[PDB]
C-alpha cells in the first residue's frame, strides 16, 4: 500500500512542524507580555513611593 | 524483511483501534522494538536490514508516542510504561544513531523523527501562566513532590552527554549541511534538545564547534531563492520548510539570556540589516504579499530576542536593532502607514524595539552629526507615527475597525479583537514609557520657561505635532478604562461560570448520548473550556494593565495640568482599586524562604525571585 | 559593525576633509593639501603621483581604499579596467 505509506509520513512530518510552531510562536509573544508587564509594574511602584 | 515491515506496521496503525488492551500494545510494541535493535547491532549484520529496521523503529516510536500521550487504586496508567524501559529504548536509539556512517543518511533522518517523537513524549502539556498561577507562593513550588517529567529530561540530558560530544557533533554536522529532509527533521530536533536543555551543555558545544555560526551564515544564502518565490508560483516549498524550522531553532536558543548575547556575538542582527529581501514589499502556494509578511515574521521575531532576560546589559542591541529599522526605513513607514492581527503585532514589536532603543543618550556616543541627524530624523517620524494612532484608534475609526471583523467572529474572531486591544495597549503604552523616560532623563527640559504654550499625507521633510492630541487621547483613555473594564468584570463572570461546571456536568454532558465519544467529547470540551480560560486570563491581565497604566498616564497628566490655569468615577474606582487588589491579593506574599534569609548582590537576587513569584 | 554603519561614518570623515581643504587649511604647504586631496579620493593627485603606486594595481586599490571602502566582488571588473 504505497498511498497508504506516503500518507501516514506526510502526517508524521506536519506533527513535527505544529510542534515547532506552536513552541516558538507561544513562547515569544507571550515572553514579551510577561516580561513588560513584570517590568512596568516594579518600575512605577519603585517610582511612586520614591517620588513621594 | 521489507515484505514483513510493511504488513506489520501497516496493519497496527490503519486497523481501526480495537485495541482493548492498550498496556498489552504497548508491551508489545516495547518486545518489538527491543527484538529488532538486538538483531541489527551485531557487527556482522547486514546492511539491507539497516534502511529496513530503522523505518520500523521510527514508525513504532511515532505509535507509541501517540500512545503515551493518550495513556496521559491510581498507579494502573504508568506501570507498564516504564521510564527505565524508555531509557533503555533511548539508549538502543541512540547507540543505533551512531553506529550509522553517513551512508546512509535516510536512517539517522528516520531516527531523529523517532527522537524528537520521544521527547514530546515528556513534555509537560503547557499550562497558560494564569493570574491564578501567581498565587503558588515559592515555597509550595520548593516543596512540592517532584516532577516525574523533570527527572526524565535530567536523565536524558545525562544520556545526551554519555556519548559526549561526538554524538552532538554528529547530529549537528547532519542538521547544518544535510539534504531537504533530513535538515528539517533535525534542526527541529535541534530546537526540541536546547529547548530541554538547562545545564546548556548542547549549546556551548554548538558556539564552541562554530555550528552556531554556520546556521546563521547559512540565512546570506537566501536573497537569491526567496526573491524567486515571489513568483506566483514557486517550483519547491521544502526551502520554506527548512527556513522555519531554521527559524524555530534560532528562536529557541534567544530565549536564553547566554544564547542572545552569543547570538548578538556571531552578529546575527549584522547579517539581518544586510538582507535586501524585507525591502521587496510587493504591491498590493500562499500569496505574495502573504510570502513577504511571512518572510518578516522570523526576521522581526527573532530580533525582538533583546526584549527576553537581555536585560540592559544587552543595551548595543538596542543600537543594533534601532540600525536594523533604519536600513529599511520605507518597508518600515510603508507597514506603519498601511487593520489585521498580523500587522498589530508587528506595530507592538516595532514600537516596543522603537521605545528602548531609540534613546537619544544612544545619539552622543555613536559620535566617535551624520548620525546625529539620521536618528534624529528617525526619532520625529515615529514620533509623527506613534501620534497618527490616536486618530486611528481612539476616534470614530474604532466601531468600524470592531464591526467589519464582525462579519465572521467565530472564537478566532473572539480572540482577534482581543488581540487588537492588546495591540493597542502594547504600542501606546510602549511609546507612553518612551515619553515618560525623555520627560525623566531630559528633566523634561527645565529650560523650556521658553513659552511651551502660544498666547493664545506621506512622510514629508518637516511636520509639526500638536498638543490637544494629548487631551484626546487622556478623553478617550478615561472611555476606553469604563470599557474594557466592564468587559473584564463580564469575562471574569464567564471564567466562575466555567469553573461551576465540575465532573458531575462530566457525566450530565454524557448522560445525552451514553445508551466522538463521550469522555473524548468531554476531553475536547476540557480543550476548548482551558482555550477558554487561556483567552479570558489574558483578557483579565490586559485589563488591569490597561487599568493601571490609563490610571497613572492620567494621574502625571493632571498633576501637571493642576498649575497651568485650565481656563461614574465611584463605580469604576469601586471595581478597581479595591475590588482587583483584594481579589488578587497575595499582597505581601510568601516569608518562609525569606524568613531563612552578600547583601547588595543577594538582595537584587531575591528581588528578583520576588519577580518570578509575580510572574 | 555593519556595512551601512561603516559607510556613513566613512563619509561624515570625507566631508571634515572637504570642509578642511575648503578652508584652505594647507594652503601654505602644498604637500598636506596634497595628501588631503588624496584622502578625498581625487584620482588627479593620484595619477600626479604614479611614481609611489609603481603598478595599475596599487592604484586600483588605492582607489578603492578611497572612493568605495565597500566594494562588491561583482563590481571589481569595472573598476579594474
Amino acid at each position: 500500500f504505497l498511498k497508504n505509506e506516503k500518507d501516514n509520513a506526510l502526517l508524521s512530518a506536519i506533527e513535527e512542524s505544529r510542534k515547532r510552531t506552536f513552541v516558538m510562536a507561544e513562547e515569544y509573544h507571550r515572553e514579551s507580555m510577561l516580561v513588560e508587564w513584570e517590568q512596568v509594574k516594579q518600575r512605577v511602584l519603585h517610582t511612586l513611593l520614591a517620588s513621594g | 524483511l521489507e515484505s514483513w515491515r510493511q504488513l506489520v506496521e501497516i496493519i497496527l496503525t490503519a486497523c481501526p483501534q480495537d485495541l482493548i488492551p492498550t498496556e498489552h500494545r504497548q508491551l508489545i510494541i516495547r518486545d518489538l522494538l527491543q527484538d529488532l535493535h538486538v538483531k541489527i547491532l551485531d557487527d556482522d549484520a547486514a546492511q539491507e536490514l539497516m534502511p529496513i529496521v530503522a523505518g520500523a523503529v521510527f514508525t513504532l516510536t511515532a505509535h507509541l508516542s501517540q500512545s503515551v500521550r493518550t495513556e496521559l487504586n491510581i498507579s494502573a496508567g504508568f506501570a507498564s510504561i516504564g521510564d527505565s524501559s524508555l531509557h533503555m529504548i533511548l539508549r538502543n536509539l541512540l547507540e543505533f544513531i551512531l553506529k550509522t556512517g553517513g551512508g546512509f543518511q535516510r536512517v539517522r533522518a528516520h531516527l531523529y523523527g523517532s527522537l524528537l517523537y520521544y521527547l514530546q513524549i515528556a513534555q509537560r502539556p503547557d499550562e497558560p501562566d494564569t493570574l491564578e498561577s501567581a498565587h503558588k507562593s515559592m515555597w509550595e513550588r520548593l516543596t512540592a513532590p517532584e516532577d516525574v517529567f523533570s527527572k526524565l529530561q535530567r536523565d536524558n540530558l545525562s544520556i545526551f552527554e554519555s556519548y559526549g560530544t561526538a554524538l552532538m557533533e554528529v547530529v549537528c554536522r547532519d542538521a547544518c549541511d544535510g539534504h531537504d529532509i533530513g535538515r528539517m527533521l533535525a534542526l527541529a530536533l535541534l530546537d526540541r534538545i536546547v529547548s530541554v536543555d538547562r545545564q546548556q551543555q548542547w549549546l556551548l558545544y554548538l558556539s564552541n564547534s562554530g555550528y552556531l555560526k554556520v546556521l546563521v551564515d547559512s540565512l546570506a544564502e537566501d536573497d537569491v531563492v526567496l526573491r524567486n518565490l515571489l513568483t506566483p508560483q514557486p517550483p519547491l516549498l521544502k526551502a520554506l520548510y527548512i527556513y522555519e524550522s531554521k527559524m524555530a531553532f534560532l528562536t529557541r536558543v534567544a530565549k536564553s539570556s547566554q544564547g542572545a548575547i552569543e547570538l548578538l556575538r556571531s552578529g546575527v542582527i549584522v547579517r539581518l540589516a544586510q538582507c535586501q529581501v524585507y525591502d521587496m514589499r510587493p504591491e498590493t502556494i500562499p500569496a505574495p504579499v502573504e510570502r513577504y509578511r511571512q518572510i518578516l515574521l522570523p526576521a522581526l521575531q527573532i530580533c525582538q530576542l533583546i526584549l527576553t532576560s537581555s536585560t540592559a546589559q544587552h543595551l548595543q542591541a538596542a543600537g543594533q536593532v534601532l540600525q536594523f529599522l533604519v536600513a529599511h526605513s520605507d518597508t518600515i513607514q510603508a507597514i506603519l502607514r498601511s487593520g489585521s492581527l498580523g500587522s498589530l503585532q508587528e506595530l507592538a514589536l516595532l514600537t516596543g524595539i522603537i521605545s528602548k532603543a531609540a534613546l537619544p543618550g544612544v545619539l552622543n556616543e555613536l559620535d566617535i552629526d551624520g548620525s546625529m541627524m539620521e536618528l534624529q530624523g528617525h526619532i520625529g517620524r515615529f514620533q509623527r507615527q506613534c501620534l497618527a494612532l490616536l486618530n486611528r484608534f481612539g476616534g470614530s475609526d474604532r466601531l468600524r475597525q470592531l464591526s467589519l471583523q464582525d462579519d465572521s467572529s467565530r472564537l478566532d474572531g473572539v480572540s482577534k479583537k482581543d488581540d487588537m486591544e492588546l495591540a493597542m495597549q502594547q504600542i501606546c503604552s510602549n511609546v507612553m514609557e518612551y515619553c515618560q523616560a525623555l520627560m525623566i532623563q531630559n528633566s523634561p527640559s527645565f529650560q523650556q520657561t521658553v513659552c511651551l504654550f502660544t498666547p493664545s499625507s506621506i512622510l514629508p521633510s518637516w511636520r509639526l505635532p500638536s498638543l490637544g492630541v494629548v487631551i484626546h487621547l487622556l478623553k478617550q483613555s478615561a472611555n476606553n478604562f469604563f470599557t474594557y473594564y466592564d468587559i473584564h468584570r463580564q469575562s471574569v463572570g464567564k471564567l466562575q461560570n466555567v469553573e461551576q461546571l465540575p465532573p458531575d456536568e462530566i457525566k450530565e454532558l454524557c448522560q445525552s448520548e451514553m445508551p466522538i465519544s463521550t469522555t473524548q467529547k468531554y476531553g475536547l470540551a476540557r480543550r476548548r473550556l482551558v482555550k477558554l480560560i487561556n483567552s479570558r486570563a489574558k483578557l483579565l491581565s490586559l485589563c488591569s494593565y490597561i487599568i493601571e497604566t490609563c490610571l497613572y498616564i492620567l494621574w502625571r497628566h493632571l498633576e501637571y495640568y493642576l498649575l497651568h490655569c485650565t481656563t461614574q468615577q465611584d463605580v469604576d474606582t469601586l471595581l478597581r482599586e479595591g475590588a482587583n487588589s483584594f481579589g488578587e491579593s497575595l499582597q505581601k506574599r510568601l516569608l518562609d524562604i525569606e524568613s531563612l534569609y552578600f547583601i547588595q548582590a543577594l538582595v537584587r537576587r531575591i528581588r528578583g525571585l520576588l519577580r518570578v513569584s509575580r510572574v | 559593525q555593519t556595512l551601512t554603519e561603516f559607510e556613513l561614518k566613512w563619509q561624515h570623515w570625507r566631508e571634515e576633509c572637504e570642509r578642511h581643504l575648503q578652508n584652505g587649511t594647507f594652503s601654505s604647504n602644498v604637500h598636506m593639501e596634497a595628501v588631503c586631496r588624496v584622502l578625498l579620493g581625487d584620482e588627479e593627485v593620484l595619477l600626479e603621483k604614479r611614481d609611489l603606486m609603481t603598478t595599475w594595481y596599487h592604484f586600483l586599490v588605492s582607489r578603492l581604499l578611497f572612493k568605495h571602502p565597500t566594494v562588491k566582488p561583482t563590481e571589481l571588473h569595472f573598476y579594474a579596467q
